[PDB]
């Protein structure tokens, strides 16, 4: 696959990158779950149900 | 049968179309279960060692 | 020579992980040592980090779980790994020692090998009864009450040792204490004990589905077999991440939610699952003494077995009528299990009865019995006169 | 069990008309049902070795044989590895399913029984 | 063992939290903690639950604030040495309506009506049962059963006779979202509520447990794919005899 | 270093087995390979070969085993209702 | 091949214990090794057998360890044998140190054999250090504050480390707590570099008093040192016993015997004995950060041994000025712990500010100066040319 090849070209990947690629991978993972758990969760968190109670 | 006839591979061999390709998905398969097993890692540490701050208990500012 | 032969420390990593020959057809069913190895420093890891909150008290045992699931940042997650990993613990050391029955594992010459297991075998036991009492719940005390009481079927000195483990008149404060004492002791002694079984299991290596020498083609542990482990390693971790994190609970009992009673013995009561069909052979038996006995000889049993099999070949890859009572003997396990999870009725004890004299029978009337034929079979279906 | 019992048993039935056409088709019919065959190993290629006799009788064994049996014994490894079975013209035919370490071991075994014998030999004076 | 003494199995309700995705619905939560007070509080403790942790979950903390306020907590004696009182705070517990075992017998004809922070954990059953007993006495045992002076019949109870009575009828309560407080409408919400007591961590397992798993199953297919390519050359191995000459 | 005792089985170079000749093996670089898709045309299609040739060792005992777990769960059931009181007491004590 | 060396459990045990060969000539310095194992062995088995008794809450600690010293059978025996057997593995350690330095032990081929050692020794402080915290008495608490406090030095992350090691804003019940669980760890994290320790030592054997090979003239652990251990063995016990019953609190402090107290640092504060020199080497420096390092620096200067010892001979043993400067050292040190027990004043101030440039200055100036002098006085003083 050239997709591979431009970026590492025959070559495995290097410990510090697969390092970095870790930190980068937990932060946006982790985003992406708050985000689609929260969505389908809609109406039935806290912050929602503060948002209801007005009065 | 002679020696220096060797046996059929056909079947497990790919044709010279790209040699890399096997390499390549070998590489990046490697590259992301050490990709995520490090993440894992960091991630199973982080969860004993925060196990050890201030409990909810304890962190009243009387 | 490579640093990693040449180095006092690394030529043992490298002897037992890394150039260690292994045969070059083993499958699956031997990746469940690597499995136990996991699931003794789970155990251990949780357990120190838990211990860090926890009060042996008898009066502040339960809370202290109870604060560990509570205030303790990720405390619920190390408690159900803990809780649920001493489930999968047993559930890996069945399928392992399953596999050693089914491939001959235990015949020569890894006797050795197969006895320290049956070691290693009762001391886990131990110690998940140990920690279980830690907790505190209504099975708890209970169970320590009716454990501790095993002892006093020995004549004359029964009910002194019994007092002695007691350490007063019932199940109390101090049994609390030295129970959670000798809980963190044992799994150290466990891991001298598999320290020991790789000792064993290194002077002859591994053996193999075909129950034939694995001299002839050997492929180095390392990469092969360190890959081969990862995968299972990540099945086990995959499946025990789905009970922590989505059924946390359905492997325990709820009385254990509700704290140990002095006065009152759930009617609702039931040992732990994993010890339920040993449960089922002592209940079988209308005999106080002769109850205990036979069911700690249901273990002591496992080391009749290289004696047993009359077998001239080792496992039961090619053996039909072995093939089978393997599974009758597998399934019959289960039901001992089943049974001892229903109550002291009717058709259940006679089953009991049953399914107890066939797990006997097996190592010592089936097995025997079954290999001569199978030798003879061997024999006349080939040879001409 | 040692293999003079075996064949003591087994003799005595093979001998016999009424065991011999009762028994032998039960045993043709576990020897296929075993299925070592499809794997290319003869019976006496299952017995287990780590044992004196064996050790005795395979060094005794002649050497084409010996390369023969190392050869079968590599096979079926492999085999067994890639979960398949050798293609039937591969498969060992009962013709070739031959007792050729038996012999060996029957001796080995007399032998180790008279020096036992003659080693526990009581004296009558 | 007979019908009776097992108890009615409890059904399955379709508890908005049941599955691995759901959250609990909070709004449920917070109507759950008003039944909990205004009904069962007079005869139930709440003892491993402090106020702090309603915080952000069902009530905020001007909320939680004033409501541990309104109780009294033994507070550090004065300069004399003298005992003194003082108003209750986030830190505290909510507190209980008996002072010892004995009062709480007392107050229930022998009977101990047990702390309810851990109920819905242990008893077999879950917010089925909770729920199930909540609103399953009905009006008369059935024909033939004697019932003992001070006891009250209930289907799920193992043996049929509870010594708690039915204490949930339609609109005793008025809730302050304007929703119907029907029975079953209070049964519900309070079960929520006591699932909440018992498992406070539920939303964050579950939402860690996606995250676990989706890793997990990765990697667990990875490492299949790794295993293959590592051992492709052993598993394609080609083997061929030519009987030496002797 | 001491001497300890012989086995069965030694090392690189000295295995214990027996001398061979006349075996020749070849093999091919994984690196070669087609990129692995025997995960779905020879292990999906070879699939249940393990299973029907050794199903009936499990089954048949699963089956025994499952058939007097039902019937003596039914019987228990009767035993323990209304129409089974009668035989209870008998059975019983 | 004999029983004891075909076993593969007791091959290890021979080989060890039995058939090891030593050297004709080590002396009762060689004694104080099998000493420091049977100072484990005191440690952890009177160590479980207390924690049987033990509550490690903040609230309960102290009163915990006083049920133990009345109320226990034999309790107080338990407690004085740790206590007073945590002094006697120090000093035991001490003279084990001590005996390397003087014969040269530390030199190549056994470098891995002493770097485990410096290992070892960090180790049992640590762990001596969470176990006086369990007592939870007032010179238990302000340990655990200062010691725990130690690690704020670190740029940054300082503070967060300190409340992370206390769980808490202060010394509290999670420090205590979690203290008690790394108590019990520690000693078997010891015992398992113990075993690395003989791992090293065993390739190589024994070096000896001559200091030169002992190939030539080897002698049968097993009779010879069985037997002369066990001399040291029972002089060992004869004196620990003294203390023990007659003296069980001269080598500890009175404060101790009161409470933690969160709000009152005494002005009798000192560090326990063993630890003395540490803290005067510590306390000589006036800014903090520099005050923890040299501390630390003074236990990992010890890992330069093996290259400033420039000597072409190992051992002090034909040496006068190095047998010489080392006495200085041995003094040297002791001064150091007597300055440790004294008060931050003017005198004392600049004899421990001076005994520990001595200290640093025996491993870098000293013994590479000496070293070369005499390798040279050895080549002159005979060689005619
Ligand atoms: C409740 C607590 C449970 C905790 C335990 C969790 C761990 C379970 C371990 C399972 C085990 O030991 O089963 C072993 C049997 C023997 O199998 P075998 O003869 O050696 O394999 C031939 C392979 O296909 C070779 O094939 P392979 O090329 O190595 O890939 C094999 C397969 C392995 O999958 C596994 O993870 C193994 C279970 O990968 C896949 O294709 C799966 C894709 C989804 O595997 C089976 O037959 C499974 C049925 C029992
Ligand atoms: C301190 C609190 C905790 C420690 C408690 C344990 C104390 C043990 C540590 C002491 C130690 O290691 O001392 C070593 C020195 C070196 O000694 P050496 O050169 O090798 O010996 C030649 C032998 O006399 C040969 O003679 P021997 O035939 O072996 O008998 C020797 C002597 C041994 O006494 C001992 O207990 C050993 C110390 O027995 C006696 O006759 C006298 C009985 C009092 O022994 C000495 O004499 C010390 C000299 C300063
Ligand atoms: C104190 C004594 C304790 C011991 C008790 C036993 C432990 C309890 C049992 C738990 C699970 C263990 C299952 C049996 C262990 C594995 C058996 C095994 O090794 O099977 C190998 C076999 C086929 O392999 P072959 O190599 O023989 O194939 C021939 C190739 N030429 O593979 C097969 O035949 C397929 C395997 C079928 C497994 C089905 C197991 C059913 C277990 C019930 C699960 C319990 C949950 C309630
Ligand atoms: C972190 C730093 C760690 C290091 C700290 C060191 C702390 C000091 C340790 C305390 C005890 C000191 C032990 C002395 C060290 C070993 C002594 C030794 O080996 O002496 C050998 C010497 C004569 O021995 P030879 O082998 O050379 O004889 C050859 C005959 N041709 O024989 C002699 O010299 C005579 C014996 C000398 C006795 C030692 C007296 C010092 C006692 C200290 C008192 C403790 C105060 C509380
Ligand atoms: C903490 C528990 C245990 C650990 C860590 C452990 C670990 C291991 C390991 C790493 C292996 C080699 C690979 C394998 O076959 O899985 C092994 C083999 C073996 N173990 Fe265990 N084991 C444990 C308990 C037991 C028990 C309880 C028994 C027996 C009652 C047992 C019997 C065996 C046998 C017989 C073998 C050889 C199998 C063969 O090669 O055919 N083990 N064990
Ligand atoms: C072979 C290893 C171990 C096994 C099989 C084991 C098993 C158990 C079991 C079954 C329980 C009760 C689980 C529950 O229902 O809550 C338990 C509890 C406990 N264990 Fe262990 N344990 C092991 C090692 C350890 C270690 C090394 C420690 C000590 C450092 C430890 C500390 C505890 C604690 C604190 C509890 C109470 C909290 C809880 O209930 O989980 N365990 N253990
Ligand atoms: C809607 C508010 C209430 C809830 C959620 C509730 C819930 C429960 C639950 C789940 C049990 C456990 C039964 C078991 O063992 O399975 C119970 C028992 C009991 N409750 Fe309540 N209850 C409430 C109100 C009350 C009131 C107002 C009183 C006091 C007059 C009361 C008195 C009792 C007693 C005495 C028991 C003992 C039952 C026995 O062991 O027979 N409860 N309750
Ligand atoms: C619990 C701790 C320790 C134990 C149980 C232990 C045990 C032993 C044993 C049995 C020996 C052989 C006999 C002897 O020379 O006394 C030995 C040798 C040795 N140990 Fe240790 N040791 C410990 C700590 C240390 C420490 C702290 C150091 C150094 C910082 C050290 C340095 C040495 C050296 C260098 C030798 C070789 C001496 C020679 O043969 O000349 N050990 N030890
Ligand atoms: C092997 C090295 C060990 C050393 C150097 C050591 C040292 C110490 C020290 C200095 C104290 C304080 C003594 C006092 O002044 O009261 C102590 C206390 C204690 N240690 Fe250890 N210990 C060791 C191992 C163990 C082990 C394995 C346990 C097991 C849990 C243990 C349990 C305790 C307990 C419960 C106390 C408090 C009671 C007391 O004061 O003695 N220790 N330890
Ligand atoms: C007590 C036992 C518990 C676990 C037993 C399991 C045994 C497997 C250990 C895995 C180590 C893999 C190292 C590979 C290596 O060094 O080869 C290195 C390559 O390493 C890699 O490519 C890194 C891949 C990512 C490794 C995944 C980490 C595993 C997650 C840990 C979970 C285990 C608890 C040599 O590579 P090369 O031969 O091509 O030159
Ligand atoms: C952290 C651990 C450090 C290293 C651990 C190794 C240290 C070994 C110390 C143990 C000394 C005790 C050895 C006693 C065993 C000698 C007898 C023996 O091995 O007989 C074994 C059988 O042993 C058993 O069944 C039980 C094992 C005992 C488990 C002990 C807890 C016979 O084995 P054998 O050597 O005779 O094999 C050839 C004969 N065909
Ligand atoms: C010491 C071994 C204990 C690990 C047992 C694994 C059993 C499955 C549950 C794991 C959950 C623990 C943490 C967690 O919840 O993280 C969750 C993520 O978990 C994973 O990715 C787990 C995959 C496991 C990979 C581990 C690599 C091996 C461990 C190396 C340690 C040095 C949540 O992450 P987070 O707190 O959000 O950052
Ligand atoms: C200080 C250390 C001590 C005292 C160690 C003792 C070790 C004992 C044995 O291990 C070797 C023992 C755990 C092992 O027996 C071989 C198990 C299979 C015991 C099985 C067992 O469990 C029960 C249980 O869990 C219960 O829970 C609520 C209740 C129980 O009855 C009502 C039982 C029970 O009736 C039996 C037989
Ligand atoms: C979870 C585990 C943890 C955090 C372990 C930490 C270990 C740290 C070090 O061990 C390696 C440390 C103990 C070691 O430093 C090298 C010692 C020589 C420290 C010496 C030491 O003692 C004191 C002491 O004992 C006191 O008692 C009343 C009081 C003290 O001041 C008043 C001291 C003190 O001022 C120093 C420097
Ligand atoms: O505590 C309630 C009280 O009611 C009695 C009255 O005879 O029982 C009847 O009424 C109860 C409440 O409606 C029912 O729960 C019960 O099933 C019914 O028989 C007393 O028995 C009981 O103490």
């Amino acid at each position: 696959s050239s997709l591979y090849k431009t970026f590492f070209k025959r070559n495995a990947v290097f410990v510090g990158t697969i390092f970095a690629g870790a930190f980068v991978f937990q932060t946006v993972f982790d985003t992406a779950i708050t985000s689609w758990y929260e969505n389908h969760n809609k109406g039935k968190l806290w912050k929602d149900v503060k948002a209801r109670i007005a009065a | 049968k002679s020696t220096y006839r060797t046996p059929n591979f056909d079947d497990v061999l790919k044709e010279n179309n790209d040699a890399d390709k096997g390499r390549s998905y070998a590489y990046f398969m490697v590259g992301a279960m050490g990709l995520l097993s490090s993440a894992g890692a960091k991630s199973t540490v982080e969860t004993f060692i925060s196990s050890m701050t201030a409990t909810a208990d304890v962190l009243a500012m009387a | 020579m490579a640093f990693r032969k040449s180095n006092v420390y690394l030529s043992l990593v490298n002897s037992y992980i890394i150039d260690s020959p292994q045969p070059s057809s083993i499958n699956y069913w031997w990746n469940m040592g690597s499995l136990l190895g996991l699931c003794l420093v789970i155990q251990i890891v949780t357990g120190i980090f838990m211990a860090m909150h926890y009060s042996s008290n008898i009066e502040l045992a339960f809370s202290s779980v109870e604060h560990i699931m509570r205030d303790v940042h990720n405390g619920y997650i190390l408690r159900y790994l803990h809780a649920n990993g001493a489930s999968f613990f047993f559930m890996v050391m069945f399928m392992h020692m399953a596999k050693g029955l089914y491939y001959g594992s235990y015949r020569s010459p890894r006797v050795t090998l197969w006895n320290v297991g049956v070691i290693i075998f009762i001391l886990t036991i131990a110690t998940a009864f140990l920690g279980y009492c830690c907790v505190y719940g209504q099975m708890s005390h209970w169970g320590a009450t009716v454990i501790t009481n095993l002892f006093s079927a020995i004549p004359f000195v029964g009910n002194d040792i019994v007092s002695w483990l007691w350490g007063g008149f019932s199940v109390s404060n101090p049994t609390i204490q030295r129970f959670f004492a000798l809980h963190y002791l044992v799994p150290f002694i466990i891991a001298a004990m598999v320290i020991m079984h790789l000792m064993a299991l290194h002077i002859h290596g591994s053996s193999n589905p075909l129950g034939i020498t694995g001299n002839l083609d050997r492929i180095p542990m390392h990469s092969y077999f360190i890959f081969k482990d990862l995968v299972t390693v990540f099945l086990f971790m995959l499946i025990l991440a789905l009970f922590v994190f989505y059924s946390p609970n359905t492997l325990g009992h709820p009385d254990n939610y509700i704290p140990g009673n002095p006065l009152v013995t759930p009617a609702s009561i039931v040992p732990e699952w994993y010890l339920l069909p040993f449960y089922a052979i002592l209940r079988s038996i209308p005999d106080k003494l002769l109850g205990v006995i036979t069911m700690f000889a249901a273990i002591l049993v496992l080391l009749v077995l290289p004696f047993t099999d009359r077998s001239v070949v080792r496992g039961n890859t090619f053996k039909v009528l072995s093939k089978f009572f393997f599974f009758i003997f597998v399934f019959n396990f289960v039901l001992l299990g089943q049974i001892g999870a229903c109550h002291v009725e009717v058709p259940y004890v006679l089953m009991g009865q049953i399914a107890t004299f066939i797990y006997f029978a097996y190592f010592l009337i089936i097995v025997p019995v079954i290999s001569t034929i199978e030798n003879v079979l061997f024999y006349i279906g080939r040879v001409n006169k | 069990q040692s293999f003079t019992s075996i064949a003591r048993i087994g003799d005595y039935i093979l001998k016999s008309p009424v065991l011999s056409k009762l028994c032998v088709p039960v045993a043709n019919q576990f020897i296929n049902l075993a299925g070592y065959k499809k794997l290319g190993l003869k019976f006496d290629d299952l017995i287990a070795e780590e044992n004196p006799i064996m050790q005795t009788a395979l060094r005794r064994l002649p050497e084409d044989e010996s390369y023969a049996r190392a050869y079968r014994i590599i096979r079926a490894h492999q085999t067994e590895l890639t979960h398949h079975l050798l293609p039937r013209n591969e498969w060992i035919k009962a013709q070739e399913d031959v007792p050729y370490l038996l012999p060996y071991i029957l001796e080995a075994e007399a032998a180790a029984k008279e020096k036992d014998e003659l080693d526990n030999i009581e004296v009558s004076k | 063992m007979t019908a009776a003494e097992h108890g009615l199995h409890a059904p399955a309700y379709a508890w908005s939290h049941n599955g691995p995705f759901e959250t609990f619905d909070h709004a449920s939560i917070r109507r759950g903690y008003q039944v909990y007070r205004e009904v069962c509080a007079a005869c139930h403790s709440l003892d491993r639950v402090a106020w702090r942790t309603l915080v952000g979950v069902s009530h905020t903390n001007e909320e939680v604030r004033n409501m541990a306020e309104e109780f009294e907590y033994d507070d550090e004696p004065d300069e004399q040495g003298n005992p003194k009182k003082r108003p209750g705070k986030l830190s505290d517990y909510i507190p209980g309506p008996y002072p010892n075992e004995q009062a709480a017998r007392a107050a229930n004809q022998g009977a101990l009506p047990p702390d309810l922070s851990l109920i819905v954990k242990a008893r077999h059953g879950g917010c089925d049962y909770i729920f199930s007993l909540l609103t399953g006495y009905p009006d008369e045992p059935p024909a033939g059963v004697a019932l003992p002076p001070g006891s009250n019949y209930n289907p799920y109870f193992p043996g049929g006779s509870i010594a708690m009575a039915r204490v949930l009828f339609d609109d005793m309560v008025e809730y302050e979202d304007g929703t119907p407080a029907t029975t079953s409408q209070m049964a519900k919400d309070v079960t929520t509520f006591l699932n909440w007591c018992a498992e406070p961590e539920h939303d964050e397992r579950k939402r860690l447990g996606l995250k676990t798993v989706i890793i997990l199953s990765s990697l667990y297919l990875l490492s299949i794919w790794v295993k293959k390519f590592k051992w492709a050359g052993i598993k394609t191995r080609k083997f061929v005899f030519n009987p030496p000459k002797p | 270093g001491p001497p300890s005792g012989k086995t069965y089985m030694g090392w690189w170079g000295h295995m214990g087995g027996p001398k061979q000749k006349g075996i020749t093996s070849y093999a091919v670089s994984p690196y070669a390979q087609k990129p692995l898709q025997g995960i779905f045309h020879n292990a999906v299609f070879n699939s249940f070969r393990r299973f029907k040739s050794q199903f009936l060792y499990v089954l048949i005992p699963a089956g025994i085993y499952w058939y007097w777990w039902k019937n003596g769960n039914e019987y228990n059931e009767f035993l323990y209702s209304k129409a089974g009181r009668e035989e209870l007491e008998r059975v019983n004590v």
